[PDB]
C-alpha cells in the first residue's frame, strides 16, 4: 500500500499545497500543508519522512530544508543547507540525503552537499563535473546520477550525465543522451534509469529514455501523451508515474503513468487539484 | 530578481 505524495510547486506562483494519491481508494487529498510556499524544491523518502528541499518561495530562492512526517501530518524544520538551492535535485544514497546542482539566485551550481540525519548537518562533497540547474537526478546501483540540466556557463541545456560514487567522492561522465533535457523528470524502475521530457529552449519533450549501467548506454522508449517539462516522477506497483510539469506555457494537472512491460504511457483518470510545475513528488508507505 | 527558472532567463 503506496501512496504518492505531491509537494508545493507553481499553480500559477508557488504554493503550499501538499497532496496525496490513495492507489485503493483512487483518489487525491490535501494533507498538512507546507509551513511555507515553494516551488522548484528536492523531495525524497527517507528514515519514514518525506525532506523539502530548498526550492523557491516566489520571490527569493532558499536554504530551507522541512521534513513530513506522514503519521502525525506535520511539518517540522531541518538544518538549513550551506548554499541557496533551487531546481535542484535532490536522492538518498546509503542513508545520506544529497543536494545536488541547482541554482542560488546568482549563477546555476555544480555544487553537491549532503546531509547526515544523525547529526543534522549539511557538509559539501565533491562537486559535479559541470553547473547543473534544473537537474533531475537518480540512484541505481549504489550510484547517484545527475541526469541534463541547465549549464549557464555554455546557456546550454544539457544531453550529459554524470555519476557519483561516494566511496571514491568522485562524480564521472556516463553516456550522453540522445538530446539536451534542462527540466528532466528522473525516475528509477526495474533497473534501469530514466529521463523524462524536459525541455531544449523552448523545445519541450515528450519523447523518454532509459539507461542501463550494465551496458552504459542510453535508448529511447515510448513517447509521452504530452510534452512535459519540470514534471515529477516516481515509481510505484512497477509503473513510472509522471506527474504535472508544464508544455512551455501552461502548467499542467495530469499524471500519466508508464508499462516498461507494455511499452505504453497511460493518462489517470484523475488530476490533481490544479495543474502545477515544479513540485515535489515522491512515493510513502501507506 | 528574475523569478524565472536560470534555464528561462534572457
Amino acid at each position: 500500500p503506496k501512496l504518492m505524495v505531491v509537494v508545493g510547486g507553481q499553480a500559477p506562483k508557488a504554493i503550499r499545497s501538499v497532496e496525496c494519491y490513495d492507489f485503493k481508494e483512487e483518489r487525491w487529498h490535501q494533507v498538512a500543508e507546507l509551513p511555507s510556499r515553494r516551488c522548484r524544491a528536492g523531495m525524497v523518502y527517507m528514515a519514514g519522512l518525506v525532506f523539502a528541499v530548498g526550492g523557491f518561495n516566489g520571490s527569493l530562492r532558499v536554504r530551507t530544508v522541512d521534513s513530513y512526517d506522514p503519521v502525525k501530518d506535520q511539518w517540522t524544520s531541518v538544518a538549513n543547507m550551506r548554499d541557496r538551492r533551487s531546481t535542484l535535485g535532490a536522492a538518498v544514497l546509503n542513508g545520506l540525503l544529497y543536494a545536488v546542482g541547482g541554482f542560488d539566485g546568482s549563477t546555476g551550481l555544480s555544487s553537491v552537499e549532503a546531509y547526515n540525519i544523525k547529526s543534522n548537518e549539511w557538509f559539501h562533497v565533491a562537486p559535479m563535473n559541470t553547473r547543473r540547474s534544473s537537474v533531475g537526478v537518480g540512484v541505481v546501483g549504489g550510484l547517484l546520477y545527475a541526469v541534463g540540466g541547465y549549464d549557464v556557463a555554455s546557456r546550454q541545456c544539457l544531453s550529459t550525465v554524470e555519476c557519483y560514487n561516494a566511496t571514491t567522492n568522485e562524480w564521472t561522465y556516463i553516456a550522453e543522451m540522445s538530446t539536451r533535457r534542462s527540466g528532466a523528470g528522473v525516475g528509477v524502475l526495474n533497473n534501469l534509469l530514466y529521463a523524462v521530457g524536459g525541455h531544449d529552449g523552448p523545445l519541450v519533450r515528450k519523447s523518454v529514455e532509459v539507461y542501463d549501467p550494465t551496458t552504459n548506454a542510453w535508448r529511447q522508449v515510448a513517447d509521452m501523451n504530452m510534452c512535459r517539462r519540470n514534471a515529477g516522477v516516481c515509481a510505484v506497483n512497477g509503473l513510472l508515474y509522471v506527474v504535472g510539469g508544464d508544455d512551455g506555457s501552461c502548467n499542467l494537472a495530469s499524471v500519466e503513468y508508464y508499462n516498461p512491460t507494455t511499452d505504453k504511457w497511460t493518462v489517470v483518470s484523475s488530476c490533481m487539484s490544479t495543474g502545477r510545475s515544479y513540485a515535489g513528488v515522491t512515493v510513502i508507505d501507506k | 530578481e528574475p523569478e524565472e527558472p536560470e534555464a528561462d532567463q534572457h
